[PDB]
RNA sequence: GAAUGCUAUAAUAG
RNA sequence: UAUACCUCUGCUUCUGCUAUU
RNA sequence: AGUAGUAACAAGAG
């Protein structure tokens, strides 16, 4: 367990900053499993990378038959909002 | 070092004496100068392009104007009262 | 249908405008920076912090999940976990007792594929399991510090190539640009992918497990006659400084590693056999009982088709068809005609430095081969003459030409060396210049081709030359041709020379490589006195030890018979580590200094012990009857392998105060085996042959005379000598 | 102690006031040669160069051979290279912090001063932003 | 110059997404506008081929609620996204990935499409790019002199084939109307020097960071460079 | 009859 | 002030560089 | 008190 001396002092706030970056990375790693292994390279936005991958994944999940119309519409609609 | 000793040992002139000075320099950090390290890069990168000559030159130049932070400070106490207090480095010349 | 969930979570995450802006601003590159972002200062005293933290109630942090919830809060009045969630895992914290509980009454997970996943290790175990342990030996071991492979690999690749293969196995989509490598390991990719297919172990682990058995872990270690990874892994049990242990691993052993070691055995046999009369006798004697790991040398030489001169000499000596088959790493040759004379010369190279290389004289013809491509080569001293080849594979043809170009040692090849080429290692060790020049021009070929020169192609029947791009071209490389078209009973002299049935010699023990090197597999000699094939320091120590052992007799026999006890099998071995071109001269010197002690009453046991071994090589005196005079006696190996006549040396020094002789570090007591008069009796006498002390330093005589100035004196002439710093002596002839 | 001793071995050198920082600067180099065996920082450029010339003669091409490698490295070197140096000093909070954070703070801070060199990914353009950041009249940074 | 031209002709989508492609190749958009225009046209041509091309749930092409096109625009998308998309498609439909990066991909054809714009002859440029690919991607070459060279199996319809050749000549005319057609004709070469210039502050710091007996850094540099201190 | 160059949270060294 | 015989904390009260990798 | 030793702990915080 992490030393919790930080809970008493005002540095507390940094835990939210951490658990933000954590949320961002952790999800990114669900999109790109290779990221965990080898350093991902790109000067473009993370969101940009994540979006396209999920779009392809969803499209090919529909075309392959891993995903249904109801779910695919929801996918393209939700991805649309970004 | 084993290979180095072996040669420098055997290369000794016959009849002549080979001597090893187990050495150590005093105040290595305090005595060495950044402006010398600057000269070293300038002399080492002589055939390197203009940008890389300059790039190397920065690190010494920063060190030749560097500022040392003075840590936490000094703790002042009264034994009679049983009171202790840390004096911040900015407030070093606050008290006589 | 994991895709939907991720998209649904992205919408949740993007509602946090802080997260939104992080995702929108932080680049894919910068992921690497924010991934490592944390509050936690690095734990500097973990040994302590652990020992302390283990005494706390809830030291460990569960990962928030349905499994974490399968652990009960307390068990039989033991608080296993708390409600309070860790800062990191954002899951319940627990005591070490939790683990012990889970491992006892927890759910039984599916351990399918585990063995295939962790095969790398299971093999590591299997090798120890199916091993055979021999005998422990107590004696000196000269450990050499060399860069070795720590763990046997499935297939060796550069880290870059290795990583790209792992990507193709585990993460197909995020692979990037397809490389040649992808096709080169197509078998291994599919094979691994089919083995790791059904597994619940985390891909990131499978990554590092493959990385472990594809990426080479290669580091410096002190080794002794064992380089092979499957030996190195066990190096701790193989030997110490002062003891050796025979260990045969399991699984398989490579024919190449079987070969490369098999050479060192032969070279080591020959190197030692050369000193005895009837070298063939000893060569045969040892070879019959020389075991390579578990495989007899004779069986190995018979089984393997390849090896060097030494292998053929020993093959003949044993009675096996000598294969004049030859290798140069990738290139593999076989001599048709020619006789090679290896002369060490100072070659200038294209970058503009002078490297010492062994250059071969005479015009020779070889049957050159490289993969599916074959050819006939013709070369003279540092010049390729003619190269005939087949039109097999495009790269196999391309490699053979580069290998043949380098092998020929053409002054044009040395001209095309542009850039950094390391002949010396980071640790100031020698790398084989030809084997590094071979290795360099296989990477940068376009330089060699352009730095060689072209000419008109041949206009013969089936001869059509090829240019840089390896296509049937008008301009071909100067003395290169492509064609459509692709033993004899020997005997060996006792002195080790391979004579034809006519009379002309094909090889001799004078033609074998002088370079000793660490055998890949463990070389064993099943005859007593195996130490005779040992290193300089090993032989030196084992000899003086045997001198000390039998000093009782050997010293007495010397005072009765003069040269009766100079001929001893120990001193024979000892000769094989003396430079042959000073061996006789040293014996000439030593015997005179010994006889000088016996006859003129002035004895010195520490000196007797020191010099006695040198007195084996038939004496070699100067032309004026008197022996050669020496200060130090240099031996084979490093510049520390020498015996000082006047002082002590890194191999041999005597301490009179303690009466303690020191040999290669090992300390032996000369207490009891020392005369009463010796203590006060000066050394000055047993330092130069036909020279004895008269008095102390005489300033009238001037400075101290050198070996030369001493040798050039008429009998009954005084001189000033220095034995060691602050011991001046007045010595007369 | 270090601060005193450093200047104690340089005190006979050239002392001046930095018209950049406003600080007290001392320059021993090319200073008067020592009269005793007390630690001397008074190194002589000429002798440092002469020493390096001999080294260059003894090891020909090594300087440019290294410079080449060191340069060709820097071009490949990313920014994340800085995130492997334990506790680095963070100027935004004037305390030590993890290398990875100390960088992140600086990158986030730089963006506010119109310095996106980091985003390009190479170390060089990020370094450009550092020597540029000195010329900014004011420097703005987040503090919670 | 081309600076003011591309602002009028092409949208910010095409302007930026090309400048990203140039940025990834690490070449200045302003110092080589000829290279920018080429990739701009290259990208604008590709979008027109996949603009209104839509697929229904039955699996047939139609012209345009519905979010699933017939083609997949790879040109424009950053390298590591483009390659992810390219690999994802190949591995899914079950074909080998081309060693070179493709431009388009037809979901109905299940084949990669390489697009190429040329100055001279489109028929010549077809056989030029046949050496690299061979039959990995179904080529679709175009040029400004109304000359089209597609593969034996071309999905591009008559109403679609026009819009390309229209916009090809429409722009080619607009470049001639502004006397900027000549700017693309002439050859343009420049090696991107890795320039690292120092600011005002750091430059001053360097000048005060010099040994005694030097006016400025320039002195120390030239002294070290020039004079030999033997003896 | 040679190589293959790397790059820890420990410890040691300066 | 009071809650407080309460609550939270036990490297975070500044732990560096370079090698062995 | 004591630990300890060129300066600290001998609880700190809401
Ligand atoms: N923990 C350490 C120890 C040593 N060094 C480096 O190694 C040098 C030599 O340290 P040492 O020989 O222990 O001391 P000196 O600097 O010679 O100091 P003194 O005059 O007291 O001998 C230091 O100056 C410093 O560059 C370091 O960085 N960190
Ligand atoms: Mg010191």
């Amino acid at each position: 367990k992490r030393n919790r001396s930080i809970l008493n002092t005002d540095q507390r706030n940094m835990i939210l900053e951490e658990q933000c970056y954590a949320k961002c990375c952790n999800l990114f790693e669900a999109c790109f499993n290779s990221a965990s292994y080898r350093k991902p390279v790109g000067q473009h936005s993370m969101l940009e990378a994540m979006a396209h991958r999920l779009r392809m994944d969803a499209r090919l999940d529909y075309e392959s038959g891993r995903m249904s119309k109801d779910d695919f519409e929801k996918a393209m609609a939700h991805l649309g909002e970004i | 070092l084993s290979n180095a000793v072996a040669k420098m040992l055997s290369n000794c002139p016959p009849g002549g004496i080979s001597m090893t000075v187990t050495g150590d320099n005093t105040k290595w950090n305090e005595c060495l100068n950044p402006r010398i390290f600057l000269a070293m890069t300038e002399r080492i990168t002589r055939d390197s392009p203009i940008w890389f000559r300059d790039f190397c030159s920065i690190a010494p130049v920063l060190f030749s104007n560097k500022i040392a932070r003075l840590g936490k400070g000094f703790m002042i106490t009264s034994k009679t009262k049983r009171l202790k207090a840390q004096i911040p480095c900015p407030d070093l010349f606050s008290i006589p | 249908g994991m895709t939907l969930a991720k998209i649904e979570l992205l919408k949740q995450l993007l509602r946090d405008n802080e997260a939104k802006t992080v995702l929108k601003q932080t680049t894919v590159d910068q992921y690497n920076i924010i991934r490592k972002f944390n509050t936690s200062r690095i734990e500097k005293n973990p040994s302590l912090r652990m020992k302390w933290a283990m005494c706390s109630n809830f030291p460990l942090a569960l990962t928030k999940g349905d499994m974490a919830n399968r652990i009960p809060l307390e068990y039989k009045g033991i608080q296993l976990k708390t409600n309070a969630e860790d800062i990191g895992t954002k899951g319940q914290m627990c005591s070490i007792a939790a683990v012990t509980w889970w491992n006892t009454y927890g759910p039984i997970g599916d351990t399918e594929g585990f063995e295939r996943v962790y095969e790398s290790f299971f093999l590591r175990k299997m090798r120890l399991d199916n091993a055979t342990w021999g005998r422990i030996t107590f004696g000196p071991v000269e450990r050499v510090r060399k860069r070795v492979l720590l763990n046997p690999l499935t297939k060796e690749m550069p880290p870059d190539e290795a990583s790209n293969v792992i990507m193709e196995i585990l993460f197909p989509k995020e692979a990037g640009i397809p490389r040649e490598s992808t096709w080169i390991h197509r078998e291994l990719i599919k094979e691994k992918r089919e083995k790791l297919k059904g597994t619940m172990i985390t891909p990131i682990v499978l990554a590092y497990m493959l990385e472990r058995e594809l990426v080479a872990r290669r580091r410096f270690l002190p080794v002794a006659g064992a380089t092979s990874a499957e030996f190195i892994e066990m190096l701790h049990c193989l030997q110490g400084e002062n003891w050796r242990q025979i260990y045969h691993p399991g699984g398989n052993k490579l024919t190449e590693s079987r070969s490369q070691s098999m050479i060192v055995a032969c070279r080591k046999i020959i190197r030692r056999s050369i000193v005895a009369s009837n070298p063939l006798e000893l060569a045969v004697e040892i070879a019959n009982k020389t075991v390579i790991d578990t495989e007899p040398l004779k069986s190995c030489l018979a089984a393997i088709d390849g090896g060097d001169v030494a292998c053929d000499i020993i093959r003949a000596a044993l009675g096996l068809k000598i294969r004049q088959r030859q290798r140069f790493g990738r290139l593999e040759l076989k001599r048709i005609s020619g006789r090679g004379f290896k002369n060490d010369e100072e070659i200038l190279i294209g970058n503009g430095t002078i490297q010492k290389i062994g250059i071969w004289d005479g015009e020779e013809e070889f049957h050159v081969r490289c993969g599916e491509c074959r050819g006939i080569l013709k070369k003279s001293k540092m010049k390729l003459e003619k190269l005939l080849i087949n039109s097999a594979k495009k790269e196999d043809m391309r490699d053979l030409i580069i290998l043949c170009m380098v092998f020929s040692q053409d002054t044009r090849m040395f001209q095309g060396v542009r850039g950094e080429i390391n002949f010396l290692n980071r640790a100031g060790q020698l790398l084989s210049p030809m084997y590094q020049l071979q290795r360099y021009f296989l990477n940068r070929s376009n330089d060699l081709f352009d730095q060689w020169g072209y000419e008109e192609s041949p206009k013969a029947s089936e001869l059509h030359g090829i240019n840089e791009s390896m296509n049937a071209s008008d301009y071909t490389l100067k003395g290169v041709v492509v064609t459509r078209n692709v033993t004899e009973k020997v005997s060996i002299t006792k002195n080790l020379s391979l004579i034809k049935r006519t009379g002309e010699v094909i090889m001799g023990a004078n033609d074998v490589s002088e370079l000793e090197s660490q055998a890949q597999l463990m070389i064993t000699y099943d005859t007593p006195k195996m130490w005779e094939m040992g290193t300089t320091k090993e032989l030196v120590q084992n000899t003086y030890q045997w001198v000390l052992k039998n000093l009782v007799t050997l010293k007495a026999q010397f005072l009765l018979g003069k040269e009766d006890m100079f001929q001893w099998d120990a001193f024979e071995a000892f000769e094989s580590i003396i430079p042959q071109k000073m061996a006789g001269q040293y014996s000439g010197f030593a015997r005179a200094v010994l006889k000088q002690m016996r006859d003129q009453e002035v004895m010195k046991t520490d000196q007797f012990i020191k010099l006695l071994p040198f007195c084996f090589s038939p004496p070699k005196l100067r032309s004026n009857g008197e022996p050669y005079q020496f200060l130090k006696l240099v031996l084979k190996g490093g510049g520390e392998n020498f015996i000082e006549v006047r002082k002590g040396s890194p191999l041999f020094s005597y301490n009179p105060q303690t009466e303690v002789l020191t040999i290669c570090g090992r300390m032996m007591s000369l207490k009891g085996k020392i005369e009463d008069e010796e203590r006060n009796r000066s050394m000055g006498n047993a330092v130069l042959a036909g020279f004895l002390v008269s008095g102390k330093y005489d300033p009238d005589l001037g400075d101290f005379k050198t070996i030369e100035e001493l040798e050039k004196l008429k009998p009954g002439e005084k001189a000033n000598i220095l034995l060691y710093q602050g011991k001046p002596v007045k010595v007369v002839k | 102690d270090t601060v005193i001793r450093t200047h104690e071995y340089s005190n006979k050198g050239k002392q001046y006031i930095s018209d950049v920082t406003g600080c007290t600067m001392v320059d021993p180099t090319n200073g008067p040669l020592p009269e005793d065996n007390e630690p001397s920082a008074y190194a002589q450029l000429d002798c440092v160069l002469e020493a390096l010339d001999r080294m260059d003669e003894e090891h020909p091409g090594l300087f440019q051979a290294a410079s080449q490698n060191a340069m060709e490295t820097l071009m490949v070197t990313t920014v994340d290279k800085l995130t492997q140096g334990r506790q680095t000093f963070d100027w935004t909070v004037c305390r030590n912090q993890p290398a990875a954070t100390a960088l992140n703070t600086t990158i986030t801070s730089f963006r506010l001063n119109d310095l996106n060199g980091a985003d390009k990914g190479g170390l060089i353009p990020f370094c450009q932003d550092i020597i540029d950041s000195l010329d900014r009249p004011e420097m703005t940074f987040f503090s919670v | 110059s081309m600076d003011t031209f591309i602002t009028r002709n092409f949208q910010t989508t095409i302007i930026q997404k090309a400048k990203n492609t140039m940025a990834e190749f690490s070449e200045d958009p302003e110092l080589q506008p000829a290279m920018l225009f080429n990739i701009c046209v290259h990208l604008e041509v590709c979008y027109v081929i996949s603009d209104m091309n839509f697929l229904d749930e039955e699996g047939k092409a139609y012209t345009a609620q519905n979010l699933r096109p017939q083609y997949e625009v790879i040109e424009g998308m950053p390298r590591t996204i483009a390659w992810m998309v390219q690999r994802s498609l190949a591995q899914e439909h079950g074909i080998e990935t081309p060693k070179y990066l493709a431009d388009l991909f037809d979901y109905k054809t299940k084949r990669f499409i390489e697009v190429g714009i040329t100055k001279g002859l489109a028929d010549d440029y077809f056989w030029k790019k046949k050496e690299k690919l061979g039959n990995s991607m179904e080529l679709m070459i175009f040029s400004y002199n109304q000359d089209y060279s597609l593969s034996n199996e071309s999905s591009l319809d008559e109403e679609g084939k026009g819009r390309v050749l229209s916009r090809l000549t429409e722009l080619q005319a607009e470049l001639s109307l502004k006397n900027l057609w000549q700017v693309l004709i002439g050859e343009e070469d420049v090696e991107k020097g890795i320039d690292f210039k120092l600011g005002q502050t750091i430059s001053r710091l360097r000048d005060i960071s010099v040994p005694a007996g030097f006016s400025n850094f320039e002195g120390m540099r030239s002294y070290i460079d020039n004079i030999d201190p033997k003896g």
